[PDB]
């Protein structure tokens, strides 16, 4: 998954 | 509110002590009952908030994800009935991350967002709007799924407007709210190439304005330029 | 029981599910709904029961000693007074705490233990009754501390007793039953060389027993001999 | 802390 935050 | 009875600084305290010890549920529920005080939040008091509920709902999320994984293996051709009990529980799952989100949701909108009229506040809870959408659009399935697409898009679309107008481009929140708008393009909205441009466009305005800030100011910002950068990486 | 609708076999097969999710609380809930329904456990159902609440526990008491700690030092000379919140707090935790415990301690009373007739569920039910009175002794301070420690030392002995009787010296329920009424002799009874003795006698008669195992069995036996000896490695 | 199972 693709980093978020 | 459970937590009517308890002095704002004393909640406050309290989600503190229960970041300490990892008790991320708590600590969710002291900071809504500091936001259900009225007063506005501080900086910190918005960053315990986020920290809290983005603990809370990236557990229900990957939780969901295990359960909707094991289902639709279910589903496969060749796969032996299990009866209704994957799609129950992960259907519970679901219905309690949908809850929390309509509980962050419902903060915002009672009434932290009215309120918020400096950048750095509006900004941060117009994202966290966004974020929150964009967590009920990964569940969803419905006649409704479009409209909770376009209400993260929207609040994104509108937390971009005020940060571009009024922070630096290496403003942490400026960065981490196109980090997560781009991640809504590439994973919700089908818009790959979209996401690829805002991660892009944000990282090399960033970059040029990097010698602006101080050390420590830089340390913060580039730490989320290495996120775009991650994300550009994985993306390309 | 909020579980008194589901079938028994649907609780299991969600224990099992929730356990692939990491939402131990949940697996624990769904264990106790099986417990109740008043049939005998079998081996895997007793495991799924035991790694449900021990999770649960563990993280409580994880965070007990955090709050713990953090209250301790509040009070040392020169500490500047913080109201009553860490101690509210910590209160809080191990009141959840406590209440675990009680739950599980009520499982084996009601009525897993008097119906267990087999060593290997009686013993690994006593180690049990052992472990989460051990729990609640970690957190007693009152004029009960003495008894819920001779409760623990209880049902630890009469699962020893037995499992001497009547399993191998490799058998992992009895190995980890020793592991444990050890740590017990060691944090909980003041008992270190007691608690050295046992652990060493434990590890020694196992060693001259896995001559006897298949492949497999000699993994799971001295998985646990590893754990004696790193725990006496920490003692001596 | 010692290790428990
Ligand atoms: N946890 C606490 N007690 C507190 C945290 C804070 C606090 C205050 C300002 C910024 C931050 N930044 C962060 O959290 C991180 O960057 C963010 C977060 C949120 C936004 Cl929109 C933008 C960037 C640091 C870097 C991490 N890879 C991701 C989170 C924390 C005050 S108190
Ligand atoms: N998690 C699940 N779904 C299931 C687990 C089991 C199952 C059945 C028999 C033994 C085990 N052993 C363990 O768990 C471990 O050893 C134990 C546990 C309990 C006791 Cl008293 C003794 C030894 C393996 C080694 C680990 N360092 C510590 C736990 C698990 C069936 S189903």
């Amino acid at each position: 998954f693709p980093a978020t935050v | 509110g459970a937590m009517g009875s308890m002095e704002r600084a004393s909640l406050i305290q309290k989600a503190k002590l229960a970041e300490q010890a990892e008790r991320y549920e708590d600590m969710a529920a002291f900071m809504k009952g500091a936001v259900e005080k009225g007063e506005e939040l501080s900086c910190e008091e918005r960053n315990l908030l986020s920290v809290a509920y983005k603990n809370v709902v990236g557990g229900q999320r990957a939780a969901w994800r295990v359960l909707s994984s094991i289902e639709q293996k279910s589903n496969e051709e060749g796969s032996e009935e299990k009866g209704p009990e994957v799609r129950e529980y992960r259907e519970k799952v679901e219905t309690e991350l949908q809850g929390v989100c309509d509980t962050v949701l419902g903060l915002l909108d009672s009434h932290l967002i009215k309120e918020a009229g400096d950048a750095e506040s509006r900004v941060f809870y117009l994202k966290m709007k966004g974020d929150y959408y964009r967590y009920l659009a990964e569940v969803a399935t419905g006649d409704d799924k479009k409209r909770i697409i376009d209400s993260a898009r929207s609040a994104y679309q509108e937390a971009m407007d005020i940060s571009k107008k009024e922070m630096p481009p290496t403003n942490p929140i400026r960065l981490g709210l196109a980090l997560n708008f781009s991640v809504f393009h590439y994973e919700i909205a089908n818009s790959p190439e979209e996401a690829i441009s805002l991660a892009k466009t944000t990282f090399d305005e960033a970059m040029a304005d990097l010698h602006t800030l101080s050390e420590d100011s830089y340390k913060d910002s580039t730490l989320i330029m290495q996120l775009l950068r991650d994300n550009l990486t994985l993306w390309t």
